[PDB]
């Protein structure tokens, strides 16, 4: 009857909203191109508060973090090729040969003994030397002569070799007055009304690997192998699956590569590819053919729940497109592998090995362009040593064709941080709450 | 006893919540220009921003450093038509907000003046 | 708004034990109670028993300590504020003696003292 | 009524804008790094900073959250031999200024002192 | 008559110290990005970030604008035995907080639920 | 009017081989140095 209005400061009461999330990373003393070291430490106890009674509506194809993550890491990026070396003087004509014939057909010719002249400290007088360079990275003039890959379409840069590619894991965190939603349902489609909800200041450990294809050393699903698309009736929607086992994966290059310093200038020094030490192999990635059967049996699984328990769907290699989309494309020690994936997506499965292992063979380059402009890339400097790296399979990128047909691809970089970010969403407290009482001042 | 935390009691009733205001309202608050440090600066910048905000209309009300002060502007059956009992004892503050979203413009001018008067009306009440 | 739609009115005889069903929507159903009333020809209205579709604590009468199953399946969110649900009742020793109209209706408040109060019913159902 | 906006009374008589002090009080406060958001940053930093130092004044007084507070430091003459008739009803605010100008700051040590003390008296009447 | 100054009375009793409050106060709080504009402008925003922290919790305690508040929690004598005597007329601000220091996280805690019931008190009290 | 205020009765704990201000000095002067040598003549030619 007799109510007045009451202010009250503090109500627990949200909107969604855009803010700038800032990175929190954890104690680790190099230095990496993502700048872990920049981020302020994680709390040694990461506090999550569940949200009871509350339900919250998520859509990770509209999310925020996912867009801001991807213009960090290319800032990250960007920041970190800024001081280091312009290999201007390398776009220059070369005379290759193929480096110890006699291998196994196209194959002495997958990486070439290139030797050019070359600038020096002095700027009146020039050098002869030479560099083993891939195939991937040079092209003919039509003779023995060839050039950079990237002379004609963009500048490149060599990474500073003190600068590690490895991926350390980034907690995103919100402002304060600001919060972290997490949707805690364990069979959650990405969008729609998550009944189980907590708050949480910072994410959990986010390492920010880019491949292809496979989605890897990312976050597990606890039940089933959850499917994730906006229009999974729409063909040219990517859809992100992702595992609940994580299927292994080994990759190595056997080369025993040589690093010699070439000054190019006062200050300057290319990083050449030396010699091989040992034997010329080729480098290739393993995967237990039995857990690739079983994990890619319960993918087939899920998918029938969208296209029926009758249809029958097929794996096929890629359509074509790019080198880091036709392959599965990733970083390995500082080399930038490219893993035919044929023999990973052939199979056709019905309505309704055990020892031995798929082999993958994998191309290595090294002038790797942007993955956004255009104008621009970089040069991976070579990594001394044998190369082998462990890694788990967490999940893919595949795509329909519209009886069903599914093939790998995703070259964009987001998609990446849509299998990390998309149980988080980000809102802003308002906790100014008016509302009526039988109360009043004086 | 419970303590359900920050923003723990974003489910509860309005009158559950209203226990549980002191949680809400310390996590309100609590240089190299790289790509993390200017994101660091704009997220401090923002908080402290969005913070005197708030206490800026606490203050134009009569209000500074109250978690639960009343007022003397009466109820606008229009706003809510809900009686107390199904409001504080049914509804979350999540969903109060959602209906009484319209009006919460109203109501700040409402309450603006009402203090702004008062303070006029306590100067000549000590004027003898 | 909230609605419960119960199910059908189909009969049987003494010694066997019926299920009926009770379907909500466009509320929570978590956050209220769910009542079993029956309204029998020889005897004035009786209240059965209430349950927690959120705690599924379950309080029915003496006249129906032993002999009634009262059971609830968890809701589908909706939206923020709404879910479906059901409610599920069934007798033991059943005669023809408990023939009636049987309804179904939700809590009144999440809090306070009038909280599983049956206040928005079901159309009922016709028995034996 | 009237409602001039903000700084509408800064040609009225100091009684007249005396009375629309929320118009002005409310509008004292309401990440890449390019020309333009340098420059959009420093009237961010720049606008709470000002707001605050205003508010740390208005707290050594006694004053928080008031529009219009009394002291108890009397009014030396000295400052300003004119009448209350010849001030409120007559000067502005902004000529009034002009010639408070000199004795702004004796006058803001007597009110941060008479704080000091007031504060230690009520402790100790609040000792028994 | 003294004036220390600054800081004047870190040295001096902590009953000395409590009446020059205001000297410390309100030196609490009084764009090119070059090597030094960088440097000034975190300066600025630690400045302003540091001073709030202060004002927040002096909120949710009860104490907004006061250099001397009272509280209702009572000295759990486990946090210091000494005597007020041998406190105020013998130790300084400095050494006190260094035998207090490990329990000035549980009294913060006390003032914070002392105010938060005391609102909810006072609502009860106009409420007729 | 370079204000310095006397702490009678305190004594202070220093110790200037941890001291900061001598890293932060240590720093800013050749930051100052880098950021005056930005906009500056490169002479690689010179290197001939
Ligand atoms: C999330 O949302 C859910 C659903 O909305 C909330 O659950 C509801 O909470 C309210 C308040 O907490 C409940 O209202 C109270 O109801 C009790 C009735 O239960 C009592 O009787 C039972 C049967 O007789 C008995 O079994 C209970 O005893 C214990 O056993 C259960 C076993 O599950 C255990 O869970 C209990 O906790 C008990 O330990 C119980 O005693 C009633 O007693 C209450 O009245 C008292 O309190 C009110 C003030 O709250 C006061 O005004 C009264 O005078 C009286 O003193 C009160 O009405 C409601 O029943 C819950 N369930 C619903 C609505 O379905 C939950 O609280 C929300 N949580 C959050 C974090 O948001
Ligand atoms: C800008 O600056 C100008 C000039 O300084 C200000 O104008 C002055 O405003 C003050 C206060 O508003 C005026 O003082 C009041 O004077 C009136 C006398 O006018 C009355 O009598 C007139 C002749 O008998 C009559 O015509 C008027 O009636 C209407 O007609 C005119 C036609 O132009 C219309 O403009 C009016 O508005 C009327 O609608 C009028 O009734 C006097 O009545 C007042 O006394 C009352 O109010 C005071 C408090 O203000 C109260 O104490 C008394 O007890 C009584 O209740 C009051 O004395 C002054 O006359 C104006 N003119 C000058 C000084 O030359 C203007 O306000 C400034 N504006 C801003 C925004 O800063
Ligand atoms: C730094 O630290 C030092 C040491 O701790 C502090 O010095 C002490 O200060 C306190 C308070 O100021 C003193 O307590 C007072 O003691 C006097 C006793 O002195 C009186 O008697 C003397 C002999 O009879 C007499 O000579 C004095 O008269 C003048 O002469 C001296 C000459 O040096 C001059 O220095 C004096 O200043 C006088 O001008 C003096 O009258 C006693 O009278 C006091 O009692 C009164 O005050 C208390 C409240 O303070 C009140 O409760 C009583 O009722 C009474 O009204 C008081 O007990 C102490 O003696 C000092 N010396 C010590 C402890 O060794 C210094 O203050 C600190 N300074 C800072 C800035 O931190
Ligand atoms: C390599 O990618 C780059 C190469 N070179 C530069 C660059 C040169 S110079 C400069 C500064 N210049 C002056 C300012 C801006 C330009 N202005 C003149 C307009 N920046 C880049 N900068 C951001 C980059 C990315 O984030 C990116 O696209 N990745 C990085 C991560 C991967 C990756 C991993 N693991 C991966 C690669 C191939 C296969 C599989 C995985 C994908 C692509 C980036
Ligand atoms: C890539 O091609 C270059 C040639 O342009 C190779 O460099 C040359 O390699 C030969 C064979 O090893 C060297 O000759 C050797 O010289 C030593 C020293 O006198 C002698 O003992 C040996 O018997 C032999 O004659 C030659 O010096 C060398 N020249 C230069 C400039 O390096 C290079 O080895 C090739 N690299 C690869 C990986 O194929
Ligand atoms: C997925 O995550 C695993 C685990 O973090 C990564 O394995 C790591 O790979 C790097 C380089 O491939 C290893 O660093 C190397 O260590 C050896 C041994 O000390 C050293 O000789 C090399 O010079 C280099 O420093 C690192 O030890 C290894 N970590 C573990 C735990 O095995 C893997 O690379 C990740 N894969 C992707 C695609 O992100
Ligand atoms: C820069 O040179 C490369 C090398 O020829 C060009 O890439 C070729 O593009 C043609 C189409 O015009 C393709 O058929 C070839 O397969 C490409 N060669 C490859 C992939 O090795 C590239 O188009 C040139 N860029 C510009 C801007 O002229
Ligand atoms: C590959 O997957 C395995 C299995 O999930 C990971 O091993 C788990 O790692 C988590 C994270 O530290 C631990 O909490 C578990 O206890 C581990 N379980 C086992 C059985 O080892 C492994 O870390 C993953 N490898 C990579 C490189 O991500
Ligand atoms: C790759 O080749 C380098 C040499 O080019 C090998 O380095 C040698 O390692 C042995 C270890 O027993 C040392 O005794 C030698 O002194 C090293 N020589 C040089 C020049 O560094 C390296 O061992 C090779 N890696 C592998 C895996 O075989
Ligand atoms: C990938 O390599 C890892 C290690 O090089 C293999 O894991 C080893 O498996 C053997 C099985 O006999 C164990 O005895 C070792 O302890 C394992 N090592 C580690 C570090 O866990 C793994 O089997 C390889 N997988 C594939 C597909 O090649
Ligand atoms: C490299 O080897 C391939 C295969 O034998 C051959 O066709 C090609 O001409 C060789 N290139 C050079 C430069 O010797
Ligand atoms: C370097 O320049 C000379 C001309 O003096 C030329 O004869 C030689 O072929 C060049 N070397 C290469 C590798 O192109
Ligand atoms: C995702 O799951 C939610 C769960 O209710 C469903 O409503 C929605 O239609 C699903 N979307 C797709 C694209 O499968
Ligand atoms: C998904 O795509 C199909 C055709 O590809 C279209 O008919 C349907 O409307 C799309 N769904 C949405 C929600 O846009
Ligand atoms: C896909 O498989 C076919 C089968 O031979 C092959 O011709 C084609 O090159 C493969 N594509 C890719 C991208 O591996
Ligand atoms: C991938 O491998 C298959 C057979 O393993 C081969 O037919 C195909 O040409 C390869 N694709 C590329 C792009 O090399
Ligand atoms: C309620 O507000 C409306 C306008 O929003 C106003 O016309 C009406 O008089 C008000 N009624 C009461 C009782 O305050
Ligand atoms: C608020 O305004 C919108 C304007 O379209 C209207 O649809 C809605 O019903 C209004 N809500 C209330 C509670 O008045
Ligand atoms: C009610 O029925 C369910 C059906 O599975 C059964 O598990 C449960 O035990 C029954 N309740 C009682 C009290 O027997
Ligand atoms: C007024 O102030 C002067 C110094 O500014 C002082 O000497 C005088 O005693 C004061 N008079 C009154 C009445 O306050
Ligand atoms: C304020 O001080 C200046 C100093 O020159 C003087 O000219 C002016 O008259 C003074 N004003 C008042 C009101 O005392
Ligand atoms: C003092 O605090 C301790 C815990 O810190 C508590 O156990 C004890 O009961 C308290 N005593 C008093 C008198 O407050
Ligand atoms: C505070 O805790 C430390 C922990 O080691 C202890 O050494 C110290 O004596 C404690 N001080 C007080 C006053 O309790």
């Amino acid at each position: 009857e007799n109510l007045w209005v009451t202010v009250y400061y503090g109500v627990p009461v949200w909107k969604d909203a855009e803010t700038t999330l800032f990175c929190a990373s954890d104690a680790k003393a190099k230095h990496n191109v993502w700048a872990t070291h920049a981020c302020v430490p994680t709390d040694p106890n990461p506090q999550e508060i569940h949200l009871e009674n509350v339900t919250e509506e998520f859509n990770m194809w509209k999310n925020n973090m996912v867009e801001q993550m991807h213009t960090d890491i290319i800032s990250l990026w960007d920041q970190s090729l800024k001081p280091c070396v312009k290999l201007t003087p390398l776009c220059v004509t070369l005379q290759c040969t193929n480096v110890t014939n006699a291998i196994t057909d196209d194959m002495r010719g997958e990486l070439k003994n290139c030797s050019f002249n070359m600038t020096t400290e002095l700027r009146d007088k020039k050098q002869k030397v030479y560099s083993l360079f891939y195939r991937l990275d040079v092209v003919q003039i039509n003779n023995k002569e060839y050039r950079l890959i990237n002379c004609n379409t963009s500048a490149i840069t060599q990474a500073c070799p003190k600068v590690s590619f490895e991926p350390i894991p980034i907690h995103y965190c919100a402002p304060a007055g600001f919060a972290i939603l997490k949707c805690k349902d364990k069979k959650f489609n990405g969008t729609g009304p998550c009944p189980s909800v907590s708050t949480v200041q910072c994410t959990h450990g986010i390492k920010p690997v880019v491949s292809t294809q496979l989605l890897l050393n990312g976050s597990l699903a606890e039940e089933e192998v959850m499917i994730r698309s906006e229009n999974i009736t729409n063909n040219a929607k990517n859809i992100l699956v992702q595992f609940n086992t994580p299927v292994q994966i080994n990759c190595t290059r056997p080369n025993n590569n040589t690093r010699k310093s070439i000054r190019i200038g006062p200050g300057q020094a290319f990083y050449a590819t030396g010699d091989i030490i040992g034997d010329i192999r080729q480098a290739h990635c393993n995967v237990s053919k039995a857990t690739w059967n079983e994990t890619l049996g319960k993918v087939v699984k899920q998918l029938r729940k969208h296209f029926g328990n009758n249809t029958i769907i097929r794996f096929a290699n890629s359509s074509g497109g790019d080198l880091e989309v036709t392959t599965h494309s990733f970083n390995c020690g500082g080399e930038f592998f490219y893993c035919n994936t044929s023999g990973l997506f052939n199979s056709t499965w019905i309505s309704n090995g055990s020892n031995d292992s798929i082999t993958l063979p994998c191309r290595i380059k090294q002038i790797i362009n942007m993955w956004q402009r255009i104008g621009q890339a970089m040069y991976a400097p070579p990594i001394q040593g044998v190369i082998r790296c462990v890694s788990n399979i967490t999940g893919l990128i595949l795509t329909r064709d519209g009886t069903e047909t599914f093939r790998p691809g995703g070259g964009d970089m987001r998609d990446n941080w849509r299998s990390e970010l998309y149980k988080y969403k980000v809102v802003k407290i308002e906790p100014l709450g008016v509302a009526p009482t039988r109360c009043k001042r004086r | 006893a419970v303590f359900l935390g920050f923003l723990g009691a974003a489910g509860s009733t309005m009158g559950a919540a209203s226990m549980t205001l002191t949680v809400q309202a310390r996590n309100l608050l609590s240089l190299k220009l790289t790509v993390w440090g200017i994101k660091q600066l704009q997220a401090r910048v923002l908080a402290v921003e969005r913070y005197l905000r708030d206490q800026q209309l606490l203050g134009i009300w009569g209000c500074s450093g109250k978690l639960i002060c009343c007022t003397n502007v009466p109820w606008n059956s229009s706003w809510s038509n809900r009686n107390l009992s199904e409001i504080w004892d049914n509804m979350t503050w999540l969903q109060w907000d959602k209906e009484i979203s319209n009006y919460t413009q109203i109501i700040y001018g409402l309450l603006e003046e009402s203090q702004n008067q008062q303070e006029k009306n306590e100067q000549d009440l000590l004027a003898l | 708004q909230g609605q419960l739609v119960q199910s059908g009115a189909t009969t049987t005889k003494p010694g066997s034990s019926v299920k009926i069903s009770c379907k909500t929507s466009g509320y929570r159903f978590n956050f209220y109670h769910i009542n079993w009333i029956r309204q029998t020809a020889g005897r004035g209205p009786e209240w059965m028993g209430w349950i927690s579709p959120y705690s599924g604590d379950k309080n029915l009468a003496p006249a129906f300590q032993d002999r009634v199953n009262m059971t609830t399946d968890t809701e589908v969110p909706v939206t923020s504020f709404t879910s479906t649900g059901a409610a599920y009742m069934e007798i033991r020793n059943l005669t023809s003696d408990d023939t009636g109209t049987y309804f179904c209706a939700k809590g009144l408040l999440r809090d306070g003292s009038s909280t599983w109060l049956p206040y928005l019913w079901g159309q009922g159902t016709l028995l034996t």
